[PDB]
């Protein structure tokens, strides 16, 4: 309707993303390295640990500015087969530029670590928050996915696929906005790809199928993410990931009374397991969602201006977890100098 | 209720990426 229509607001738009990939191949095809040094930064304290190590709140003594470095044992990457996944990381996340996207401000490796220093978010991330109010009014939810609807519109536009949209990764800043954090499965690929990864309760059906995907499945994940947010609990939950899976590729999937008829048609076309009737999958593209019912309130300029008023601001003052903290050992000898080199 | 499953359930904290 609206959707399946031109031209002068999708002209615009057009020539946003048009300059914006220009500046975004400039940066894939050169990218940033050895952009700083492990004893620039003085360590405060330890934020959360992944697989391949901690993250840390740090201060950049030159500017005193505060950054969350994630720091990569390059043993462990190599022993998961993260390599590939991890080159990509960097490489994607030093060439994009939006406002929803955290910024890769530094990189740089020695004999043991990969270093990525990131944009810190104050407010922590969503999935705390979420938890502990237990859910978000659709006005609440509506605006975050505003945010990740206009992310999708701008990674996909790069070809890229994000491949892990979850409350977990994506942080609330100063201005109560959003910025997505994690890259660690973010490619760059026209057509399609294979990676069974992602994470169980936000995985489309063609990932647990073997069957080979694009960019749908981080539309269905946006599906995945608005119904998390609303209800308070995934569409799709169990003890154990082989029980997800099935409910997943059921087709099946049932709304708490309080979702309005408008959130549940949105949801019903988002959480299609038919990739043919999927939206964000069909000839309109991203425009089927952006002109839906649920997102009629919403002024998309107006949010990537961020002139809209967030629904939540994050205290500033403690607050922060406890963890044991343990110096940096550096090896003498450099582990993983080839796999890595273009880091 | 629904909620209250969820709640009881293993899986209401940080969720852990898959790539095998
Ligand atoms: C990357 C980043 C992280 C932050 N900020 C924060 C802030 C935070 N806080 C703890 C709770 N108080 C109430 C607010 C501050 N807790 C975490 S705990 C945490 C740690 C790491 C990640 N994610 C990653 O490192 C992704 C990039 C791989 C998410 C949350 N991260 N800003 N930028």
């Amino acid at each position: 309707a609206a959707a399946a229509k031109k031209g002068s607001e999708q002209e615009s738009v057009k020539e946003f993303l048009a300059k914006a990939k220009e500046d975004f191949l400039k940066k894939w095809e050169s990218p940033a390295q050895n952009t700083a040094h492990l004893d620039q930064f003085e360590r405060i304290r330890t934020l959360g640990t992944g697989s391949f190590g901690r993250v840390m709140l740090v201060k950049h003594k030159e500017t005193g500015n505060h950054y969350a470095m994630k720091i990569l044992d390059k043993q462990k990457v190599v022993k998961l087969k993260q390599i590939e996944h991890t080159l990509n990381e960097k490489r994607i996340q030093q060439a994009v530029n939006f406002p929803f996207l955290v910024k890769l401000e530094f990189s740089f490796k020695d004999n043991s670590n990969l270093y990525m220093v990131l944009e810190y978010a104050p407010g922590g991330e969503m999935f705390s928050h979420l938890r502990r109010i237990g859910r978000f009014s659709e006005p609440h939810a509506r605006f975050y996915a505003a945010q990740i609807v206009l992310t999708f519109e701008y990674l996909h536009s790069l070809d890229l696929i994000y491949r892990d949209l979850k409350p977990e990764n994506l942080l609330i800043d100063q201005q109560g906005y959003i910025k997505v954090a994690d890259f660690g499965f973010a490619k760059r690929v026209k057509g399609r790809t294979w990676t069974l990864c992602g994470t169980p309760e936000y995985l489309a059906p063609e990932i647990i199928l073997s069957k080979g995907y694009n960019k749908a499945v981080d539309w269905w994940a946006l599906g995945v993410l608005i119904y998390e947010m609303a209800a308070g609990y995934p569409p799709f939950f169990a003890d154990q990931p082989i029980q997800i899976y099935e409910k997943i590729v059921s087709g099946k999937v049932r709304f708490p009374s309080h979702f309005s008829s408008d959130l549940k048609d949105l949801l019903r076309n988002l959480l299609q397991v038919d990739l043919t009737k999927r939206f964000g999958n069909l000839k309109n593209g991203v425009n089927d969602i952006k002109n839906h019912k649920w997102f009629a309130t919403t002024d998309w300029i107006a949010i990537y201006q961020r002139k809209v008023e967030a629904p939540f601001i994050p205290k500033f003052k403690s607050n922060f977890d406890d963890y044991e903290e343990e110096e940096i050992r550096v090896s003498i000898n450099e582990k993983c100098g080839k796999e890595f080199s273009e880091f | 209720t629904t909620y209250a499953d969820f709640i009881a359930s293993g899986r209401t904290g940080r969720r852990n990426a898959i790539h095998d």
